[PDB]
C-alpha cells in the first residue's frame, strides 16, 4: 500500500496531526478513511506510537479496522476501514424522533462485545464518547480513537491521571485514585447507553468538582456502605454534599427493568462491583437482541 | 477477577510470536554478547537515571533483540539502536517520558538529534510497529497474586533475577518470559521464605518445577556469580530501599532440584 493508489475524496474529521480524509482506493474500489499524522523535532507522537500498537493487535468485528501503514520522510498516514458516520452526527439526525429500542440494544451488544475483547486483549480505551463509536449502513457499530489507550499490566499500577472525556470519567479517576482499570470504560459505556435512549448527555459537567456532583445527585453521595474505601480517596472532601439516591427509574425513564438493572450495573460506584463487558453481554436485557440496520441514510 | 485468565493465555499465545531469533548473534560480523551485556547495563543506568519503570527497560530490551534478528549492526551504531528503543519503550510505556534531548544527552553526544529521531523511525519500520511485547516483568506481577501471604522482599527479589536475565544473551535468549518468570519467582520465594513454585501456578500456567528446572538452574548460577559480572548497574540499584535492598540477600547454596 502507498499514497498514489489512493484518491481523497472529502475532509471527514479533525482530531490532530490533524486531519481524517475519506478515501477510494483506485484498483481496488475500497473506501477508506485516512488519518494524517504531522511528524514538532519530537519524532513519532506517543499517541501514534500507542495507537498503531494497540490497533494493530485488535482485530473484531466492533473494533475500527487499521488496514495499514503509509510511512514516509515527514508524513504518516493511517488507513482505515470508512464508516458513514459517528454516533454523535447519528444522534443528531434522530433528534425528534428517536433512535428505536431495537438498534439501542443491538448497538450496546456490540459495544460491550467490541469493548470485552479490548479488555481481554489487556487494553484501555479510556475515551468512550458517541464521537468515537462509528456506525455503517449494515447495522454495525465499532469502537474507534485510540489515541487515549493504552496496555495495561495485571494488576495495574498508577496511569495517566488525565484521561476520558469529562461528560464520560468515571468517579474513580475525578476522586483521584492512584488505581483504575477496566471500570472506567464500562463507567463510560453506561453514560453512553442513557445517552442513546434519552438522546443528551447523562452528566454534563463543566469541571471536575460540577461533574462529581451531577454524579452524586442522580446515583446518590456513595457512603463506606456502598463504596468502601471511598472517603478515604485523595479528592474525597467530607464537606461534600449528601445527596439521596433517587428512584433509578427516574434516571432514563423510557428503560423498563431489565434495561434499568443493567444500567444500574454499569453504574454501580464501586469498581469492583461495576459489571464487566464480559458478564454484561449474557445480561437478560439482550435475550431478544438483533442487528437492525439503522433507520436512516 | 475477570480478564486474569484471558490476558494470561493471551500473553502466552504473543510472547512465541514477540520472540527474538535464539542464534542472531553468530550472524552479527561486528557485534558480540559481551557489548550487548554493556549496552543492557548502560540501560539499567538509563532508567536510574530518569527514573524509568522496569517495564520499560524489559521492553526496550526486546526491541533490540527483534530489531538485531534482522538488522546488522556495527558496533559504533549499537548504543544508537539502544537509545531509540528506550526512547520508543518510554513513549509506549511511561506517564512522563522523557524528551529527546535527554536522550540525545546522555549518549554523552556519541549521536545528533537527527540520528536519535532517523533510529527511532528505522526501528518503527523493522519491528513493523508491534510495540506491546510481553515481557518478564509483565509475568512476575501475575504470578505475585499467588503469594500466601504477600512478600515484597519475594516481589523485589523476582524482579531483580528477571532482570539480571536481560544482560546474558547467552543462555537468556533461548527461554521465553514466562519462564524465566517462573524461575525468577520460585528462586525469590526459596530464598526468602524457604517456599516452593505453589501448586495454584502450576494449575495457571501448566508449568511444574521439572520443566523450569532448565532454566532455574541457569538463573542459579546467575545468582550465585551476580558480584562477580562483569556489569553491576543491576545490583547497585537494587540495593536502594524502593527495592527492599535484595540485592544484599544472600543466594542459597543449592537448590534440591
Ligand atoms: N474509519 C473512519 N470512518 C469514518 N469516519 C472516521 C473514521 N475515523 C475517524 N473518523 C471521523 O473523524 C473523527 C476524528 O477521528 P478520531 O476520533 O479517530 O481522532 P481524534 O484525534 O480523536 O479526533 P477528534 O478529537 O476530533 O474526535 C471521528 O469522530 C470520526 O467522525
Ligand atoms: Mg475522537
Amino acid at each position: 500500500g502507498s499514497m498514489e493508489n489512493f484518491q481523497k475524496v472529502e475532509k471527514i474529521g479533525e482530531g490532530t496531526y490533524g486531519v481524517v480524509y475519506k478515501a477510494r482506493n483506485k484498483l481496488t474500489g475500497e473506501v477508506v478513511a485516512l488519518k494524517k499524522i504531522r511528524l514538532e523535532t519530537e519524532g513519532v507522537p506517543s499517541t501514534a506510537i500507542r495507537e498503531i500498537s494497540l490497533l494493530k493487535e485488535l482485530n473484531h468485528p466492533n473494533i475500527v479496522k487499521l488496514l495499514d501503514v503509509i510511512h514516509t520522510e515527514n508524513k504518516l498516514y493511517l488507513v482505515f476501514e470508512f464508516l458513514s458516520m459517528d454516533l454523535k452526527k447519528f444522534m443528531d439526525a434522530s433528534a425528534l424522533t428517536g433512535i428505536p429500542l431495537p438498534l439501542i440494544k443491538s448497538y450496546l451488544f456490540q459495544l460491550l462485545q467490541g469493548l470485552a475483547f479490548c479488555h481481554s486483549h489487556r487494553v484501555l480505551h479510556r475515551d468512550l464518547k458517541p464521537e468515537n463509536l462509528l456506525i455503517n449502513t449494515e447495522g454495525a457499530i465499532k469502537l474507534a480513537d485510540f489515541g487515549l489507550a493504552r496496555a495495561f499490566g495485571v494488576p495495574v499500577r498508577t496511569y495517566t491521571h488525565e484521561v476520558v472525556t469529562l461528560w464520560y470519567r468515571a468517579p474513580e479517576i475525578l476522586l483521584g485514585c492512584k488505581y483504575y482499570s477496566t471500570a472506567v470504560d464500562i463507567w463510560s459505556l453506561g453514560c453512553i447507553f442513557a445517552e442513546m435512549v434519552t438522546r443528551r448527555a447523562l452528566f454534563p459537567g463543566d469541571s471536575e468538582i460540577d461533574q462529581l456532583f451531577r454524579i452524586f445527585r442522580t446515583l446518590g453521595t456513595p457512603d463506606e456502605v456502598v463504596w468502601p474505601g471511598v472517603t478515604s480517596m485523595p479528592d474525597y472532601k467530607p464537606s461534600f454534599p449528601k445527596w439521596a439516591r433517587q428512584d433509578f427509574s427516574k434516571v432514563v425513564p423510557p428503560l423498563d427493568e431489565d434495561g434499568r438493572s443493567l444500567l444500574s450495573q454499569m453504574l454501580h460506584y464501586d469498581p469492583n462491583k461495576r459489571i464487566s463487558a464480559k458478564a454484561a453481554l449474557a445480561h437478560p436485557f439482550f435475550q431478544d437482541v438483533t442487528k437492525p440496520v439503522p433507520h436512516l441514510r | 477477577p475477570d480478564y486474569h485468565e484471558d490476558i494470561h493465555t493471551y500473553l502466552r499465545e504473543m510472547e512465541v510470536k514477540c520472540k527474538p531469533k535464539v542464534g542472531y548473534m553468530k550472524k552479527q560480523p561486528d557485534i558480540t554478547n559481551s557489548m550487548r551485556a554493556i549496552l543492557v547495563d548502560w540501560l539499567v543506568e538509563v532508567g536510574e537515571e530518569y527514573k524509568l519503570q522496569n517495564e520499560t527497560l524489559h521492553l526496550a530490551v526486546n526491541y533490540i533483540d527483534r530489531f538485531l534478528s534482522s538488522m546488522s549492526v556495527l558496533r559504533g551504531k549499537l548504543q544508537l539502536v539502544g537509545t531509540a528503543a528506550m526512547l520508543l519503550a518510554s513513549k509506549f510505556e511511561e506517564i512522563y517520558p522523557p524528551e529527546v534531548a535527554e536522550f540525545v544527552y546522555i549518549t554523552d553526544d556519541t549521536y545528533t538529534k537527527k540520528q536519535v529521531l532517523r533510529m527511532e523511525h528505522l526501528v518503527l519500520k523493522v519491528l513493523t510497529f508491534d510495540l506491546a511485547a510481553p515481557t518478564v516483568n509483565q509475568f512476575l506481577t501475575q504470578y505475585f497474586l499467588h503469594q500466601q501471604p504477600a512478600n515484597c522482599k519475594v516481589e523485589s527479589l523476582a524482579m531483580f533475577l528477571g532482570e539480571l536475565s536481560l544482560i546474558d544473551a547467552d543462555p537468556y535468549l533461548k527461554y521465553l518470559p514466562s519462564v524465566i518468570a517462573g524461575a525468577a519467582f520460585h528462586l525469590a520465594l526459596y530464598t526468602v521464605t524457604g517456599q516452593s513454585w505453589p501448586e495454584s501456578l502450576i494449575r495457571k500456567t501448566g508449568y511444574t518445577l521439572e520443566s523450569l528446572k532448565p532454566c532455574l538452574m541457569d538463573l542459579h548460577q546467575t545468582y550465585l556469580k551476580a558480584p562477580q559480572h562483569a556489569q553491576q548497574s543491576i545490583r547497585e540499584k537494587y540495593k536502594n530501599s524502593k527495592y527492599h535492598g535484595v540485592s544484599l540477600l544472600n543466594p542459597p547454596e543449592t537448590l534440591n532440584l
